[PDB]
């Protein structure tokens, strides 16, 4: 069970631990002015705003900006979550988390500039494909598992795993976009959020929850990708939470002996018997037969030939992403909510 | 077939936070 591997990602995640709790206790801030950018199109909205395809005049280099109206966020409840989002990004380094750049405020927004993902939400690939192939799932799985390990061992829980947050770069790697619900956490927590269908039980039961929501919402991701559909769905989210806490799960004829074997174990209702979740940790991810094809250090440099090449025009080309509705930022003449924000 | 009811579903398309 225990070996000079797990030895090694021990140590290499001690130091990333030294290098990120740097950054967690003084955090970069005011790091450029929205002047310096050049606004394209918009990559996608949310209730948090929008994120917009940017080019920095002063380097000639794309990124994507995103967007937050301080006095939304405020109504929203969500200033708390806001702080943890920009805060944890700024503070992480992993090859499947999207860099912040730069981050800064104006009299009516938030703002973050980061690098730009050209290969559109996986999201799009997949409804568009209908499903991948178990080694093509395997791929992106392998990914997520890293990157759950790297911010898990960072005592961050991530809460918004899904296909629209998974975005595909130039050479086919996965790139974690969305920090809204990221939050650094000892204990135990409460807050009820993240998507339907990708919902823990214990989040639903209104439970103090932790880490192992994350290795259950892997479980419906993993479902998503190998079948193009969630395990749990329906058309509205009471009968979603209905089917989620029942014990049921069903699966595809097409799924592998392994992957059920797998995704029975991600997707357990039971705490002390979901993968993630016991004295193994993500030793039991890791070395499931399902993943015994899978080289995690190859995965981790990057040295896997991608089993998707997004098609890429040039530089600012944003044909893998949707067309939005697009507005004009307005900045008002008077600060508003300066002391929510201040730390941002 | 659960991919059919699935397609017929109102919740294809990209999915909001809770
Ligand atoms: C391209 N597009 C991004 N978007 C923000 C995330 C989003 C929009 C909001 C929901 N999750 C996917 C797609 C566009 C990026 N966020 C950071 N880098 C990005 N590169």
């Amino acid at each position: 069970k225990k070996g000079s591997e797990q030895e090694s990602v021990k140590e290499f995640l001690a130091k990333a631990k030294e290098d990120f709790l740097k950054k967690w206790e003084n955090p970069a801030q005011n790091t450029a002015h929205l002047d310096q950018f050049e606004r394209i199109k918009t990559l996608g909205t949310g209730s948090f705003g929008r994120v917009m395809l940017v080019k920095h005049m002063e380097t000639g280099n794309h990124y994507a900006m995103k967007i937050l109206d301080k006095q939304k966020v405020v109504k929203l409840k969500q200033i708390e979550h806001t702080l943890n989002e920009k805060r944890i990004l700024q503070a992480v380094n992993f090859p499947f988390l999207v860099k912040l750049e730069f981050s800064f405020k104006d009299n009516s927004n938030l703002y973050m500039v980061m690098e730009y993902v050209p290969g559109g939400e996986m999201f799009s690939h997949l409804r568009r494909i209908g499903r991948f192939s178990e080694p093509h799932a395997r791929f992106y799985a392998a990914q997520i598992v890293l990157t759950f390990e790297y911010l898990h061992s960072l005592d961050l829980i991530y809460r918004d795993l899904k296909p629209e947050n998974l975005l595909i770069d130039q050479q086919g790697y996965i790139q974690v976009t969305d920090f809204g619900f990221a939050k650094r956490v000892k204990g135990r927590t409460w807050t009820l959020c993240g998507t339907p269908e990708y919902l823990a039980p214990e989040i639903i039961l209104s439970k103090g929850y932790n880490k192992a929501v994350d290795w259950w919402a892997l479980g419906v991701l993993i479902y998503e990708m190998a079948a193009g559909y969630p395990p749990f769905f329906a058309d509205q989210p009471i009968q979603i939470y209905e089917k989620i806490v029942s014990g049921k799960v069903r699966f595809p004829s097409h799924f592998s002996s392994d992957l059920k074997d797998l995704l029975r174990n991600l997707l357990q209702v039971d705490l002390t018997k979901r993968f993630g979740n016991l004295k193994n940790g993500v030793n039991d991810i890791k070395n499931h037969k399902w993943f015994a094809t899978t080289d995690w250090i190859a995965i981790y440099q990057r040295k896997v030939e991608a089993p998707f090449i997004p098609k890429f025009k040039g530089p600012g080309d944003t044909s893998n992403f949707d067309d939005y509705e697009e507005e004009e930022i307005r900045v008002s003449i008077n600060e508003k909510c300066g002391k929510e924000f201040s730390e941002f | 077939t659960t991919y059919a009811d699935f397609i017929a579903s109102g919740r294809t398309g990209r999915r909001n936070a809770i």
